[PDB]
RNA sequence: GUGGGAGAGGGUGGUGGAAUUCCCGGAGUAGCGGUGAAAUGCGCAGAUACCGGGAGGAACGCCGAUGGCGAAGGCAGCCACCUGGUCCACCCGUGACGCUGAGGCGCGAAAGCGUGGGGAGCAAACCGGAUUAGAUACCCGGGUAGUCCACGCCCUAAACGAUGCGCGCUAGGUCUCUGGGUCUCCUGGGGGCCGAAGCUAACGCGUUAAGCGCGCCGCCUGGGGAGUACGGCCGCAAGGC
């Protein structure tokens, strides 16, 4: 399976307003994806998590979602 | 059978029909090791069942044993306290054994005086779809379709 | 007396019971059923067969209301949490979609001693 | 000193969503809950389930790790402000200014105390239901103090790495966090795992020493009696030294 960073450009991990790329790092639900599927380093993941929470509080990223086909 | 599969005994064929189920039924009739008396019982019953109804005793025997074979039963399984009755299907070999046992036990639970008469009338009733053996079979099947709520305990 | 023709179906399954509430596309309920609505009384209500029977009974009451297309919402976990959806699929109601919306907190309340 | 860096380090104020409970409303019947089974309990004054709205308290899912920070206790949503510690590179400045540390002083999980707030959920005591030979327990239903906040006390612990602090010396290999570098790698500084020499009663330790040395502090001298008695000091008390 493909990791998120493998298929992506040279993007800003500190931009909480870019929903297009931050949506890639969320799961089918609103959960943040683990490093196994994001292909990020520890520092990169640590920054991404905080930017994702920032975007969430601004109503740009979903706090949680609903699972399908279950 | 802890180690092996307990290979099934292959009964000898029959001298009159040449069929193995007849020999198995004759064994089920035999008691105290008297296969001669049991064979005489079964074959006088064959004559009686072929005369009182003008059909061949072969296919009537086969159809009766086929009518008595059940398709489901219950076994007790220990789960969370006292055990429960769990339904399940039946092996063909066990279907054969249970059918013949119910045949003999319902034949000897009959009022008829002579043994051969009991055997003949029991086979007739079972071949028609009624009688005591088929009643026990349908009670076994009524155990299924009833406690089917435990269908997730099949094992 | 409603003729709803379409709606949602919520399956709340626990380890003590499973209940099905058939509702309309804007949230109000139409009918419902459970393991106690049908004959079972005690722990028998938590078996998958009771969940199947409850789903089927609720689906038939929906037929009485005139339900054809159904969206499924699932909350909780227990025996027959899936059997309810299976019976609901084969009940005669065209299943639109299945959704698991089990509410999980963000670590807000302190559980009972059983749950720690 | 300069220039960079990582962080649930601390304090203050703000702020977000999920969930529980409760209240208002809509729609909707006959049970829900709970257990190995059950019963107490709740429900026709309309519950449970579903939908919308409101209130309030407490805690921060995914990220999260075998991770990080702190002297220890301990510290997880997000934002801002105030502030501590620490690491690296540059080789710039002072020029032995160092190490330890009896007493003292400060900090010190939880529970507990006092005054005043707060109170969803949980929950000692307690009230019931079961189970059992009995149930004063485990299991179920309720439920107060408390848990939360402000301020002042309390000074205990498996306060654990059961390993005091500092410095130097003594094979490496592997995983990792964070810096620098001419960036298959090297070089620092933390977190693990194997294992040289050596150590150990053995288990095991082994550049994060329980190895080889040095400095300084604390403590030990058979078990029970007993962390008891008396005395002193501290404390509102419980009690602590
Ligand atoms: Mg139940
Ligand atoms: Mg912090
Ligand atoms: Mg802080
Ligand atoms: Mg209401
Ligand atoms: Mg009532
Ligand atoms: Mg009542
Ligand atoms: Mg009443
Ligand atoms: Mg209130
Ligand atoms: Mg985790
Ligand atoms: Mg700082
Ligand atoms: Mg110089
Ligand atoms: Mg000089
Ligand atoms: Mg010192
Ligand atoms: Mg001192
Ligand atoms: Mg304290
Ligand atoms: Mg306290
Ligand atoms: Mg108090
Ligand atoms: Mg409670
Ligand atoms: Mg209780
Ligand atoms: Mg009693
Ligand atoms: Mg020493
Ligand atoms: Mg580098
Ligand atoms: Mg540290
Ligand atoms: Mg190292
Ligand atoms: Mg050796
Ligand atoms: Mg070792
Ligand atoms: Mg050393
Ligand atoms: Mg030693
Ligand atoms: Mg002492
Ligand atoms: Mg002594
Ligand atoms: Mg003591
Ligand atoms: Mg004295
Ligand atoms: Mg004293
Ligand atoms: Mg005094
Ligand atoms: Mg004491």
């Amino acid at each position: 399976k493909a990791k998120v960073k493998a298929t992506l450009g040279e993007f800003d991990l500190r931009d909480y307003r870019n929903v297009e790329v931050l949506k890639r790092f969320l799961s089918e639900t609103g959960k943040i994806l683990p490093r196994r599927r994001t292909g990020l380093s520890a520092k990169e993941q640590r920054i991404l998590a905080k930017t994702i929470k920032r975007a969430r509080i601004l109503g740009l990223l979903p706090f949680t979602e609903k699972l399908v086909r279950k | 059978a802890r180690r092996r599969r307990a290979e099934v005994r292959q009964l000898q064929p029959d001298l009159v029909y040449g069929d193995v189920l007849v020999t198995a039924f004759i064994n089920k009739i035999m008691r105290d090791g008297k296969k001669n008396l049991a064979a005489r019982i079964f074959y006088d019953a064959c004559k009686i069942i072929q005369e009182k109804t003008g059909q061949e005793p072969l296919k009537v025997f086969k159809q009766a044993v086929e009518n008595v074979k059940p398709r489901m039963e219950v076994r007790s399984r220990r789960v969370g306290g006292a055990n429960y009755q769990v339904p399940m299907e039946v092996s063909p070999r066990r279907q054969q054994s249970l059918a013949l046992r119910w045949l003999v036990q319902a034949a000897n639970q009959r009022p008829e005086r002579r043994a051969a008469v009991r055997i003949a009338h029991e086979l007739m009733d079972a071949a028609e779809g009624k009688g005591g053996a088929v009643k026990k079979k349908e009670d076994v099947e009524r155990m299924a379709e009833a406690n089917r709520a435990y269908a997730h305990y099949r094992w | 007396k409603r003729q709803v023709a379409s709606g949602r179906a919520y399956i709340h399954a626990s380890y003590n019971n499973t209940i099905v509430t058939i509702t309309d596309p804007d949230g109000n309920p139409i009918t419902w059923s459970s393991g106690g609505v049908i004959g079972y009384k005690g722990s028998r209500k938590g078996t998958p067969y009771a969940a199947q029977l409850a789903a089927l009974d609720a689906a038939k009451k929906a037929m009485a209301y005139g339900m054809q297309s159904v969206d499924v919402i699932v909350r909780g976990t227990g025996a027959g949490r899936e059997q309810a959806i299976r019976a609901l699929q084969a009940s005669g109601l065209q299943v639109k979609s299945i959704v698991d919306d089990t509410p999980v907190p963000h670590n807000g309340c302190r559980p009972k001693k059983k749950f720690r």
